[PDB]
C-alpha cells in the first residue's frame, strides 16, 4: 500500500444543520441549550512517537539530528498544538468541514510527455 | 499679605511603584496615548495632576466633607477662603539608568468572537517602574502646628495608597515617597522671616509626628493569587523577532528586565468571565451589541467600572461612567536578566546558532543549554496542508515558549470604600458584588480563566496554589473573608458565610436590578 | 539670527523644535492625504479593492519603523528588508508596488532623502545659526516614523473606501 | 452690558451688509432689496471684547476663514429674483439651523463629539490639512456628507469671494443656542 490515502471531501453546497455553515455560538454566555466543560483524556502510544526539537537540532555535512524535545520537569513534551492539529484534521475528516489549510494550489501543474 | 504663622516646605523622593501614565492632550506618533512633557520636552508630573491626587485621597479620607478639604486646598466659592493653601510644584521624572520611556500594547477583545474588536487596537507610553521624582509641596499655616489631616495624607504617601495619573485600575501609577524632610519657618516673626531668606530653616522630626497619630487605612480587599504556569504563560512581545517570530513581553524594573503579564490583561480575563457569569445566569446574549456595549452589564459595572458617557436619561442628564472599584497590577517573573542580555535575544538570528548562547545567557545557565531550555524553549510550528500533507507555503512560524519562567502571586486590589460609595452606604448591597468575586476567582483556581497569549494553542494555563484575601477595616458581616485559601472550591471560607453571600447573590439573580440604583 | 555663542541659544533651541515638530507632523498630514504622493514615496497603492502590499504587509514594515529611534538603528530597519528580500514568497508580497521596498530602503538610508519629501521651507522655523543642519540631524528619524506612519494610515483610510464600494 | 450692547451694535453692521450684496436687479442708485439677516456671537470670554480680534483670531489662513456667520433669514422663495440670489443661498440661515440638527440627531449620536473635535482642530490648519482629516473621517460617518460643501464630498469648505470659507464651525458653536419652546 502507498502510505498515504484521502478521504473524500464531498461537496457541501445544500447541507443543512450543525453539519452546515452556521452563524458560530459565540463566547459571551453559556446557551441553555448547548455543552461546556472539561474533558479529560488518556492518550497511549502504539508505535513510537517522534517530538523532535528543532531547537537543539545538530548539523554534519548538512544532515540534521533531532532529540526528543523535553520538558521543564525532563519528560517528553508532547506539544498540545501537535495534538490540536491531529484532532482537528481528523474532525474535518468525519465531519467534512472546510478545508482549514488549501495553499494556494492556483497554478497549472506541469508533466512530462511519454 | 496673606497672614501666615509658619510656612512649612514639605519635601521628598516620590518612587514609581507601577509604571506612571500623565496624559499629554495626546497622540504623538509614536502611540496612541502619549505622556506629559514640560516645556523643555522632560517628562514630569504636573503639580495640577499631583495636587489633584492628593486633594482626591483627602476628601476620601475626610468622607468627602467640603467643610475641611477647603480649609487647606482652598475655594472660589465661599467669600471667606479663597487660595489654596498647600502648594503643589511641577516635578520633572528621573527615569532610571540606560531606562526608556515604555510603549505598551492594549487590545479589546470582542466579547462574542473572543477575538480583539475593530477599532479597539491602542498603545500607552509608561514611565518604568522605579522612576523618581521629587515631593514639591509647601503649607502655609496660619494656625499653629499642622494639621492633622494633612499629617495623615504624608502618612499615606508613605504607605503607598496614592495612585496618580491614568490607567490606575489597570496596572499603572502608584507611587510611595521616601526621605520625607520638613522644614519650617515660622514666618510671623522677624528670626523667622530672616530664615526664609538666608538660614534655609528648622528641621522638624518627621517620627515624632508620626508617632503623634494612627494611621487610619479605608477599608480595601487584597487578593493574593499565588499561581505557577502549567502551560507556558506569556503576554506577546509588541512584534515579530529575527529568529524567533513570538517573543514574551518585558519590562524595566530597575536595574533588570523582567518578563510582566500586564495588569490590563490580568483585568481583562477577570473582567470577561465575570461577564459570562452575569450573562449566563440571565441567558442574556452579547451577540448583536457593539464591543462598547458589549461590556457595559451589572456589577461588572461597579466592581470592572465604566466608560464616561453622559446621558439625559430622563430630562436630568447623568453621567454613566464610573471607576472601577477593582484594580489590578502588573505581575512580574521572579527570573531577570540584565537589559543587554534580552537584548542579546531580541538580535538573536539564527534559532541553532547565536541564539543559543544569548538563551544560555539569559535563562542563567552560560554553559547548559539542556537547563538553559528548561526556562525558555524554542518551538517550531507548521501548518499542513490538508490534500498534500507536508507544510503549507510560507507558514512556518516559531515561538520562544517560557516554560519553565517562575511568576510572582498576581495582586488584586478591591477598594471596598469605593463600592460603598457607589451603593449609598447600603453593606447588604456589598453581598451580590463579594458573591460575583468570589466565583470569578473559583474559576481561576479550577484552570476555567487562561492568560496571556494562544490559550488555545498550548499556552495559557495556571494552576493556582494559594489565594489570600487580607481585608482593612471590612465591616463586621464581610470580615470572614480575612483568609488564606488553598482549596478552588472556596471551601476554606466559613459555610455560614459562603452561605450568606449565595443567599444574597440568588436574591439578584432572582431580580437583577441596577444594584446601585437607590 | 542668534549668535552661536549668545546666552538665549539652548532656549531659542526649545522653541525651534516645537516650531519644526509641528510643521512635519502637519505637512505629513497633507502628503498622506493624497495616492499620487502615497505611491510617490512609499511605492504603496490601492488597485480596485487590493491593497499593494497587504496591509498586514505595511503594518510588518511599520513594526520595525518604531525602533529607528536615531540614524544608528537605521540597521535594524535595512535588517528587516534585507531579511525580507531574501525570502521569495515574501518580497514577491510587494510586487505589484512602485519600488517599493527599494523606495523604503533608501529613504530609511539616505539622510537627504526625508525632508525633500517633506519639502517645508524651514526659515521661518528656525532661529538659531546653524540651527537648519543641527536641526535637520536630530529631527530626522522622527521625521522618518512621522511621514511613514501619516502615509499608512492615509492608505488605510483610503483602502476602506475602495474596499466600502 | 454696556460692552455686549457694542459687540450687538457691531454684529448689527455685519448681519446688515446684506444690504449691498442682494439687490433690487437694475436698481439704480443700486437699492438693497428686502433681506432679513443675523449675525451672533457667543462670548466665551472675561475680557477684550474687540469684534475685530475676535473676528480675525478665527480667519488663520490668508485664503481661510472658519465663519460664515452674516446668515440671510428670509425665505429662499423671496429671495430668488434679487441679484446676489445664489450669495444668500449659501448663506441661509436654514443651512445652518439643519447642520445643527445633524449635529444634535441620533441610542447614540450620529457624529460623535469625539470627531467634531477631530475636524474642529484640523480647521485650523491649512486647507489642505484640514482636507486631509476630513478624508480620514468622511467614509466612516455617512452624516458627514450633510456637512460636505465642495459638492465633492471630501472638503468641509466651500469658495466664496475667493476664499474658503465654513459652515461647520458656526454649527459647533450654535449647537446649544437652537433651542425652542415650539
Ligand atoms: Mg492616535
Ligand atoms: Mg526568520
Amino acid at each position: 500500500h502507498n502510505p498515504y490515502n484521502f478521504v473524500p471531501a464531498l461537496p457541501r453546497d445544500g447541507i443543512t444543520g450543525d453539519l452546515g455553515d452556521c452563524a458560530p455560538a459565540g463566547h459571551s454566555y453559556y446557551h441553555g441549550d448547548k455543552y461546556s466543560g472539561r474533558i479529560a483524556v488518556k492518550l497511549t502510544t502504539v508505535t513510537p512517537l517522534l517530538i523532535p526539537d528543532a531547537s537543539k537540532e545538530e548539523i554534519n555535512n548538512n544532515h540534521k539530528t533531532y532529540p526528543v524535545r523535553i520538558g521543564k520537569d525532563g519528560k517528553p513534551y508532547l506539544p498540545p498544538t501537535s495534538i490540536k492539529g491531529m484532532l482537528r484534521s481528523a474532525y474535518e475528516a468525519v465531519t467534512n468541514s472546510r478545508l482549514a489549510v488549501f495553499e494556494d494550489h492556483d497554478s497549472r501543474l506541469a508533466y512530462r510527455m511519454p | 499679605a496673606r497672614k501666615v504663622t509658619t510656612r512649612w516646605k514639605i519635601t521628598g523622593t516620590l518612587i514609581a511603584e507601577t509604571p506612571l501614565h500623565i496624559g499629554g492632550v495626546g497622540g504623538d506618533a509614536d502611540t496612541d496615548l502619549a505622556l506629559a512633557v514640560n516645556g523643555a520636552g522632560e517628562y514630569y508630573v504636573p503639580g495640577t495632576s499631583l495636587a489633584g491626587a492628593l486633594r482626591g485621597w483627602m476628601t476620601q479620607l475626610l468622607n468627602n466633607d467640603e467643610s475641611q478639604i477647603k480649609d487647606l486646598w482652598g475655594d472660589h466659592l465661599d467669600a471667606k477662603r479663597g487660595a489654596s493653601f498647600v502648594i503643589v510644584d511641577d516635578a520633572v521624572i528621573h527615569i532610571p539608568n540606560n531606562a526608556d520611556v515604555e510603549i505598551r500594547e492594549g487590545v479589546g477583545i470582542d466579547r462574542h468572537f473572543g477575538t480583539a474588536a475593530n477599532g479597539f487596537k491602542y498603545s500607552r507610553a509608561v514611565i518604568p517602574k522605579g522612576s523618581k521624582f521629587k515631593l514639591p509641596l509647601t503649607f502655609d499655616s496660619q494656625d499653629d502646628g499642622l494639621p492633622n489631616a494633612l499629617i495623615q495624607l504624608l502618612c499615606a504617601l508613605e504607605a503607598g495608597d496614592i495612585r496618580l495619573g491614568a490607567a490606575k485600575t489597570r496596572g499603572l501609577g502608584r507611587i510611595k515617597l521616601d526621605d520625607l524632610k520638613l522644614k519650617s519657618f515660622a514666618l510671623d516673626k522677624p528670626e523667622g522671616i530672616f530664615s526664609a531668606l538666608l538660614d534655609q530653616g528648622k528641621k522638624l522630626d518627621w517620627n515624632q509626628l508620626k508617632a503623634n497619630v494612627t494611621y487610619q487605612s479605608p477599608p480595601y480587599l487584597g487578593i493574593s493569587i499565588t499561581w505557577n504556569p502549567k502551560d507556558p504563560v506569556m503576554v506577546k512581545a509588541e512584534g515579530d523577532g529575527l529568529a524567533i517570530d513570538i517573543l514574551p513581553l518585558v519590562s524595566q524594573v530597575g536595574s533588570d528586565v523582567r518578563f510582566v503579564i500586564p495588569g490590563s490583561s490580568i483585568k481583562g480575563i477577570l473582567r470577561t468571565q465575570a461577564e459570562r457569569i452575569i450573562r449566563t445566569i440571565c441567558q442574556s446574549n452579547g451577540s448583536e451589541k457593539n464591543f462598547l456595549e458589549q461590556l457595559r452589564i451589572n456589577l461588572v459595572n461597579e466592581l470592572f467600572g465604566s466608560a464616561s458617557l453622559s446621558q439625559k436619561q430622563n430630562g436630568k442628564d447623568i453621567d454613566l461612567g464610573k471607576i472601577g472599584a477593582l484594580a489590578v497590577n502588573d505581575c512580574f517573573s521572579s527570573l531577570s536578566m540584565t537589559p543587554d542580555q534580552w537584548k542579546a535575544v531580541e538580535n538573536a538570528t539564527e534559532m541553532t546558532g547565536n541564539l543559543q548562547p544569548a538563551l544560555k545567557q539569559a535563562t542563567g545557565y552560560p554553559n547548559n543549554i539542556s537547563q538553559a531550555y528548561k526556562v525558555l524553549q524554542p518551538a517550531m510550528h507548521v501548518a499542513v496542508d490538508r490534500w498534500t500533507g507536508g507544510a503549507a507555503e510560507g507558514m512556518l512560524y516559531s515561538v520562544l515558549e517560557p516554560i519553565g519562567v517562575t511568576w510572582e502571586p498576581i495582586q488584586v486590589h478591591l477598594d471596598i470604600a469605593r463600592l460603598k460609595n457607589y451603593y449609598h452606604g447600603k453593606e447588604e448591597k456589598l453581598k451580590p458584588a463579594i458573591a460575583l468575586l468570589l466565583l470569578v476567582l473559583r474559576d481561576l483556581a479550577n484552570k476555567k480563566i487562561p492568560v496571556g497569549y494562544g490559550t488555545n494553542r498550548g499556552m495559557g494555563t495556571i494552576t493556582v496554589s494559594q489565594i489570600t484575601l487580607n481585608g482593612k477595616a471590612l465591616p463586621t458581616e464581610l470580615e470572614p473573608l480575612n483568609k488564606t485559601m488553598t482549596c478552588p472550591n472556596l471551601t476554606d471560607l466559613d459555610e455560614a458565610f459562603r452561605q450568606d453571600l449565595s443567599t444574597a447573590w440568588k436574591e439578584w439573580i432572582a431580580d437583577p436590578i441596577d444594584l446601585c440604583q437607590q | 539670527p542668534l549668535p552661536t555663542n549668545h546666552p538665549t541659544q539652548d532656549y531659542a533651541r526649545l522653541i525651534e523644535k516645537a516650531a519644526w515638530r509641528e510643521a512635519i507632523q502637519n505637512k505629513a498630514l497633507a502628503l498622506a492625504s493624497s495616492r499620487a504622493k502615497r505611491e510617490e514615496i512609499l511605492g504603496i497603492k490601492i488597485m480596485g479593492k487590493d491593497s499593494q502590499p497587504t496591509m498586514t504587509q505595511l503594518g510588518g514594515f511599520r513594526s520595525v519603523l518604531k525602533r529607528l529611534h536615531s540614524r544608528n538603528n537605521r540597521d535594524i530597519v535595512t535588517g528587516y528588508l534585507t531579511a525580507l528580500e531574501q525570502v521569495s514568497n515574501r518580497k514577491e508580497k510587494w510586487s505589484n508596488t512602485s519600488q517599493g521596498l527599494t523606495k523604503i530602503r533608501n529613504l530609511v538610508t539616505q539622510e537627504n532623502l526625508i525632508w525633500n519629501h517633506l519639502d517645508i521651507d524651514f526659515s521661518p522655523l528656525t532661529i538659531t545659526q546653524n540651527g537648519v543642519n543641527q536641526l535637520k540631524s536630530e529631527l530626522w528619524a522622527e521625521a522618518v516614523r512621522t511621514l511613514v506612519d501619516a502615509i499608512i494610515r492615509g492608505h488605510k483610510r483610503d483602502l476602506e473606501k475602495a474596499q466600502e464600494n | 452690558f454696556s460692552v455686549a450692547y457694542t459687540l450687538a451694535e457691531r454684529l448689527i453692521k455685519s448681519a446688515k451688509e446684506v444690504k449691498q450684496k442682494v439687490t433690487v436687479t437694475n436698481s439704480s442708485p443700486i437699492t438693497p432689496f428686502p433681506c432679513s439677516a443675523i449675525d451672533f456671537h457667543i462670548l466665551y470670554d472675561s475680557s477684550g471684547i474687540d469684534f475685530d480680534r475676535i473676528r480675525e483670531k478665527l480667519r488663520p489662513e490668508d485664503n481661510t476663514e472658519l465663519y460664515n456667520r452674516p446668515y440671510v433669514v428670509t425665505a429662499a422663495e423671496n429671495l430668488s429674483q434679487a441679484q446676489g440670489y445664489e450669495w444668500s443661498q449659501a448663506h441661509s440661515l436654514q443651512t445652518l439651523a439643519d447642520r445643527v440638527s445633524y449635529l444634535r440627531s441620533e441610542g447614540k449620536s450620529a457624529l460623535p463629539s469625539s470627531q467634531s473635535h477631530a475636524l474642529r482642530t484640523a480647521l485650523y490648519l491649512e486647507k489642505n490639512e484640514a482636507d486631509a482629516q476630513y478624508s480620514l473621517i468622511s467614509q466612516r460617518y455617512k452624516i458627514l456628507k450633510n456637512f460636505a460643501e465642495d459638492g465633492e464630498n471630501k472638503s468641509l469648505f466651500h469658495l466664496e469671494n475667493g476664499k474658503y470659507v465654513t459652515r461647520f464651525l458656526d454649527a459647533l458653536d450654535a449647537k446649544d443656542f437652537f433651542a425652542n419652546a415650539n
